[PDB]
């Protein structure tokens, strides 16, 4: 059964959205015919349009698709659960620029006072095992699913935990729900693998091996899960013309080889 | 210049007509579209010119027994045969000069006798054509004094029918436009492209990629 969104805000955050939308970009994109992963880094893939060969960050247009599905799936969203546990208490410790334990405990406050309302508008499960008011053993228990076969990569999720109470303000509806959706898009847009010199001797055979083993699972989750709900369902808004660009016109490379 | 080549990753064929491959430490490299065609007649073809080259430098070129093959030739026609009749021999065409004059041609490589069918004309022109290749110095002779092998050493002195021969040989047996190559075709298909002499044209001279970044 599917919820009723009578909020205002997820009208007008829609609204928004729906105008942001470019025909001709989004032209480009449900007749995709994707060809392969460019850049690993900078999060660029090619697809061919026609008899047209693109250049697309797959992050932009990953970050804009988790963010329309939110909007869209606005409090109907799975649950995906975690022999291994993970404490957010233990997860914030990557950040050394929160010197005090106070501030740190500042953040997971902010968060299970709006436990109730993050399980029900974005099924983020957030449960406590000690005491009411201890915040040291406060865990994770699900995370929404955007797309079916999409696993988003924990990489970013000490930064998406951080950024939710520090980034995000629960001072107002509208900027509230929408900090939360391009907070959860960023978490599930797929990671950048940095480049590493395969013909250097100075870095070992695991350093090399399982590089190439991020190069080929990003490949694999781009053609496999993430570029078919493109072609599918991306709505492509203006701002995102910077982020599509044309690299070649193949007739025009027809002429400089001819049949033998 | 060619080792630019050899730093390129392969991400997939392109319209079934292209294959897209892509290069820190970029001094005159980003992406390049290799044109499949290109591409496999020209591996066909460096593996042709190995073949013949080998074959010849070794004194192992298959020379078939032609019969009843007299030609008539003009009088410096016939001087012009009685001077490079050890050169034509190395090429498997073995032939002797009777005196107006004829020329009487013993054997034939089994490539040159496939293509000559019967046709004395056709054949004439051929060895006429090289006989005036060597003479006007547009080729040079085929030394043998130098007792691994580098076929492109000897690449130049090839008669024109043969590399006429070779190149269409390679364009027939290459992969065509519209064929569907899998990413792991591809990979070796410029594996081996890397591992050519001539990697940036074909076998009838034209480009075989043209970068698009
Ligand atoms: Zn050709």
């Amino acid at each position: 059964e599917r919820v009723n969104v009578n909020l205002t805000s997820i009208k007008k955050l829609r609204e928004k959205v729906d105008d942001s939308i470019h025909r001709e970009l989004t032209d480009i994109f449900a007749n995709l015919n994707y060809v392969g992963v460019v850049d690993e880094e900078r999060r660029l893939a090619a697809i061919q349009h026609d008899l047209k060969l693109f250049l697309i960050d797959y992050g932009s247009v990953c970050y804009e698709l988790f963010y329309q599905i939110g909007l869209t799936d606005f409090a109907n969203f799975g649950k995906i659960n975690l022999s291994d546990d993970i404490v957010l208490y233990n997860l914030l410790s990557e950040f050394d620029e929160l010197n005090d334990d106070a501030s740190k405990e500042k953040i997971i406050s902010k968060i299970w006072d709006m436990s109730s309302m993050l399980n029900e508008y974005y099924s983020i499960e957030l449960v406590n095992d000690g005491l009411d008011n201890d915040l040291k053993s406060v865990k994770l228990k699900s995370l929404p699913l955007l797309l079916k076969g999409y696993i988003p990569s924990l990489v970013k999720l000490p930064f998406f935990i951080y950024r939710l109470g520090k980034e995000v303000d629960w001072e107002d509806e509208q900027e509230c729900l929408d900090g939360i959706l391009r907070e959860i898009a960023l978490l599930y847009i797929p990671d950048m693998v940095p480049k590493v010199d395969t013909s250097d001797a100075s870095l070992s055979e695991d350093e090399k091996a399982q590089f190439i083993n991020r190069k080929e699972h990003i490949s694999s989750l781009l053609e496999h899960v993430l570029f078919p709900c493109i072609k599918r369902r991306f709505l492509a808004p203006r701002h995102i013309l910077k982020d599509v660009v044309e690299i070649a016109n193949l007739p025009d490379l027809y002429k400089v080889f001819e049949r033998c | 210049s060619r080792s630019v080549l050899a730093k390129y990753e392969v991400i997939n064929q392109v319209d079934k007509k292209f294959i897209l491959i892509r290069c820190s430490i970029h001094n005159c490299p980003l992406l390049v579209l290799v044109d499949q065609h290109a591409c496999d007649e020209r591996i066909r073809l460096e593996e042709l010119f190995y073949s013949l080259l080998t074959e010849v430098v070794t004194g192992t070129f298959v020379a078939r027994d032609l019969k009843d093959c007299c030609i008539e030739v003009d009088r410096t026609e016939a001087d012009l045969f009685k001077h490079y009749q050890s050169e034509f021999k190395k090429w498997g065409i073995g032939y002797e000069t009777i005196e107006t004059s004829l020329l009487e041609i013993k054997t034939l490589p089994e490539m040159l006798t496939s293509k000559y069918n019967g046709d004395k004309d056709y054949l004439k022109m051929v060895l006429l054509q090289h006989a005036h290749d060597l003479k006007d110095f547009k080729k040079l002779p085929m030394d043998l004094s130098h007792f691994k092998l580098y076929w492109w050493k000897y690449s130049s002195c090839v008669p024109t029918v043969f590399h006429e021969i070779l190149n269409s040989k390679a364009c027939r047996s290459a992969v065509m436009f519209g064929d569907e190559l899998t990413r792991q075709e591809c990979i070796i298909l410029i594996s081996k492209l890397s591992r050519c002499h001539n990697p940036f044209e074909c076998a009838h001279g034209r480009p075989s990629m043209v970068p698009i970044a």
